[PDB]
RNA sequence: GUGAACAGCAGUUGAACAUGGGUCAGUCGGUCCUGAGAGAUGGGCGAGCGCCGUUCCGAAGGGACGGGCGAUGGCCUCCGUU
RNA sequence: GGUAACGCGACCGAUCCCGGAGAAGCCGGCGGGAGCCCCGGGGAGAGUUCUCUUUUCUUUGUGAAGGGCAGGGCGCCCUGGAAUGGGUUCGCCCCGAGAGAGGGGCCCGUGCCUUGGAAAGCGUCGCGGUUCCGGCGGCGUCCGGUGAGCUCUCGCUGGCCCUUGAAAAUCCGGGGGAGAGGGUGUAAAUCUCGCGCCGGGCCGUACCCAUAUCCGCAGCAGGUCUCCAAGGUGAACAGCCUCUGGCAUGUUGGAACAAUGUAGGUAAGGGAAGUCGGCAAGCCGGAUCCGUAACUUCGGGAUAAGGAUUGGCUCUAAGGGCUGGCAGCCGACUUAGAACUGGUGCGGACCAGGGGAAUCCGACUGUUUAAUUAAAACAAAGCAUCGCGAAGGCCCGCGGCGGGUGUU
């Protein structure tokens, strides 16, 4: 596959949650804003929730999309800024924050209005600040460190919709409906029961693999399928 | 259509300039006068015989009289 | 029985076509046109979900032909936020304005001592 | 058009008009359908003309 | 009268699935399907609309929670955290 | 009106042949708009008919409330005026 | 005008800002209002009338546009403060953040009648024009309560989603006061109130919608997108007989009744012993009542396995609204019991379960080689790891910071 098939079906879904944009108020002051209203996006498995703001220079009224956070309640101030107080939904640079920092919606590069660990239940742990030159290490839900040159910044607390992979899926009629809206590659066949002049691991009369399923990372389109660059299988023991 | 009720809003609208034709409906017990103006058609409902036949004779001259049978 | 038939070239089961029965003059049953009938106007609060009263819940294009009053309720704000939310905003406007006075207060006292 | 066929006889004939209907044939003509003041009588008006 | 020996709200959907996952899922729907008491009022009126969102019949707030239940054990010690660090940044 | 051919025989009849009539809208639908999608064009690529893209590197509002100054139509009074 | 929901007749007002309709999933239950049906009496037409029959059937009113009255919903503001806990649904929920008791008030009213409107139309009887004539005259165009009857619309409330159920044109609603108006009257401006006058371009409007007008070489048993849907029998939009409407047996007619073909049934007695193969074919069949094992993921088994009953005529008992512990008047269907009696007859034609115990595979609903295989095939609920922090994971490409994943 290459493309208009297996894209992710996006109809109701408008729009993206982005950070806000940067300035004076968020370089050397702070502002505040009110909640409006949260509703479940389709299609993300968080929901989003509206908080308004206001110009500083014009006169309309602005609005902003966040990821809602666990713990959270509508019709409520929230201040943004470098001297704002330290409380559940604050977004504000690393260089102020102390260590050991639960924090989500981080930008891995300062402009890019937020990238980093924002989906359902995610958030990335603040290890150590380094004051020369503005260094910061972040560990990754991952396990990595990154080092992140402090410029950026970040709300306070954990995404809403924590948990939601815990349970097993219930029934194929469910999961229909669940893939439909997500995306069309649920009927996942398997490359023996597909046909040998497509895909490359099927042929042969009874069912059999016959061929080692590890494969080299310098490969061309076609035959890379499988574990790729596969160190270890099986059975995971211990770390 | 719409109801006179009154014989002097009646009478003001017979003194109009756009009455077309007025007809006389003679059925029992009541006598109805429908004046034709240009968006409606004003009716008036008499009970009463002897004030109909006044009212007939109140009628100027200058307007389309008409029986219907 | 009435075994009706169409009227128009429409022929399937549309939901813009909305009739009503209706007994015709000439003693026999044919349908009859709904027109286009619209929500009541909700407040801009959105708090209250209670849809305001005394307002011609129709097609917003009646609301050319309606008069003033007819549109709008002679009451400050009206058509737009119902009196509750507008005492309430008012109750906070004084609330809150007396407590910037005692903040002033506060501020002069502490600009009196230090 | 229908205020054309009004104008063009009204040019000619000197005759008021009411309203003007027009279909098409299936063979490839338009049909009018002129609408006269009973002022001016129809058959009088084509006796004038000479048809009948 | 009773109803039925142990099974419960999954007890309508009856031989399918297994027992042990029914088992599981369980206590995550008598979870869902019961409403918390609210912070603000204290009435049992908190309906799940979705994931991550619960709304209130008496107070008419929108509180984004957790996806299956309300407040988690995680969220309690992410608050106490904050907490820990606001007391800390206080000194 | 007709009886050359058809209606698996049949026909005076028929969707058969030839002359003519027959569809009338301010109030009925299209016309106005957008959805999935297509696409001109800044720009760039391509020997080449042409290709990427729908803001993407752009000198992107030809619209308008009011004030002043010369001029015209109706006693330049007031308005479409310029 | 009123404490108020709100109303009356016009009752100013820019740039800009805000909000609403537009514009929103499915299902279950309940209530109200209409249409079509059901009945008694009264009228106009006909059939039955060897016999009886107050018998049988056709029929009995009103549009758009303005207003009033019913009737519903009220999460709409006041007098007052409730646990010995109250009002209340088919079900529930609510309540010192304000229940029951009381007064007003807006929203929809398609049900009633009034203007439209009896003039028209439907019949009956007579008068002409031999005819051309919205011809002419008399009468009717009713009196009432109901019903889990069928259909449509509206309102209330709950459940389901690891799925949250579309955008654009359009309009008025709200703060807002820079400006336009004037000196006491025939004031100026302002008019969304009742009016009066003139027009609203262009395109198409005929027929069928199917075993003769669409496609299949054709009057082609095939495919074929949608609306309207009587009475009894009956739980039924199931099956059968009749009402309206349609039809004259579908590329032919007559004659006798050979064998062998096609579709049906009936068959003394045994009852799969024939044949790879109870394959085909046949039996049981519904309702009520009693009653039910092995194993078990305790949910299924199960209608387990099993038994008794199935008419006519004529009675008894039980369950409700209105008015003034109490009496009268209106009453719509269900259930239970008894005797007489029919040639053992009764789900008298239609509808109409085969089970019980074992072995192997696959959980199963579902997709499937148009046209030889529907299954142990696939989709599959669960589990296990590989790579990757946008300077990259994968795919496409001839190219441009190329596109998709990425609205991540
Ligand atoms: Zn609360």
């Amino acid at each position: 596959g290459a493309g208009s098939v297996f894209r992710a079906h996006v109809k109701h879904r408008k729009g993206a949650a982005r950070l806000r944009a940067v300035d004076f108020a968020e370089r050397h002051g702070y502002i505040k804003g009110i909640v409006k209203d949260i509703i479940h996006d389709p299609g993300r498995g968080a929901p989003l929730a509206k908080v308004v703001f206001r110009d500083p220079y014009r006169f309309k009224k602005r609005t902003e999309l966040f990821i809602a956070a666990e713990g959270i309640h509508t019709g409520q101030f929230v201040y943004c800024g470098k001297k704002a107080q330290l409380n559940i939904g604050n977004v504000l640079p690393v260089g102020t924050m102390p260590e050991g920092t639960i924090v989500c919606c981080l930008e891995e590069k300062p402009g890019d209005r937020g990238k980093l660990a924002r989906a359902s239940g995610n958030y990335a742990t603040v290890i150590s600040h380094n004051p020369e030159t503005k260094k910061t290490r972040v560990k990754l839900p991952s396990g990595s460190k990154k080092v992140i040159s402090s410029a950026n910044r970040a709300v306070v607390g954990v995404v809403a919709g924590g948990g939601r992979i815990d349970k097993p899926i219930l029934k194929a009629g469910r999961a229909y409906h669940k893939y439909k809206a997500k995306r069309n590659c649920w009927p996942r066949v398997r490359g023996v029961a597909m046909n040998p002049v497509e895909h490359p691991f099927g042929g042969g009369n009874h069912q059999h693999i016959g061929k080692p399923s590890t494969i080299r990372r310098d490969a061309p389109a076609g035959r890379k399928v499988g574990l790729i660059a596969a160190r270890r299988t099986g059975r995971l023991r211990g770390t | 259509p719409r109801k006179i009720e009154e014989i002097k809003d009646f009478l003001l609208t017979a003194r109009r300039k756009d009455a077309k034709s007025v007809k006389i409906k003679k059925n029992k017990d009541n006598v109805k006068f429908k004046v034709r103006c240009s968006r409606y058609l004003y009716t008036l409902v008499i009970t009463d015989k002897e004030k109909a036949e006044k009212l007939k004779q109140s009628l100027p001259p200058g307007l389309a009289v008409k029986e219907l049978k | 029985v009435q075994r009706l038939t169409y009227r128009r070239r429409l022929s399937y089961n549309t939901a813009s076509n909305k009739t009503r029965l209706s007994r015709t003059p000439g003693n026999r049953i044919v349908y009859l046109y709904t027109k286009k009938v619209g929500k009541a106007p909700k407040s801009a609060c959105g708090v209250c979900p209670g849809r305001l009263r005394g307002v011609r819940a129709v097609r917003p294009k009646v609301l050319m032909r309606l008069s003033k009053t007819k549109k709008h309720v002679s009451r400050a704000y009206g058509g737009s936020m119902c009196a509750k939310c507008v005492r309430d905003r008012i109750k906070r406007a004084f609330l809150i304005e007396e407590q910037k006075i005692v903040v002033k207060v506060l501020k002069a006292q502490a600009q009196s001592q230090k | 058009n229908k205020h054309q066929i009004k104008q063009a006889v009204k040019k000619l004939y000197d005759i008021d008009v009411a309203k003007v209907n027009t279909l098409i044939r299936p063979d490839g003509e338009k049909k009018a359908y002129v609408r006269l003041a009973p002022d001016y009588d129809a058959l009088d008006v084509a006796n004038k003309i000479g048809i009948i | 009268a009773k109803r039925t020996k142990k099974v419960g709200i999954v007890g309508k959907y009856g031989t399918r699935y297994g027992a042990s996952l029914r088992k599981m899922v369980k206590k995550i729907e008598i979870s869902q399907h019961a409403k918390y008491t609210c912070s603000f009022c204290g009435k049992t009126k908190m309906k799940r609309r979705a994931v991550g969102i619960w709304h209130c019949g008496s107070c008419m707030k929108t509180v984004a929670g957790g996806a299956w239940t309300y407040n988690t054990t995680s969220a309690v010690t992410v608050k106490s955290a904050i907490r820990r660090l606001k007391e800390l940044k206080d000194q």
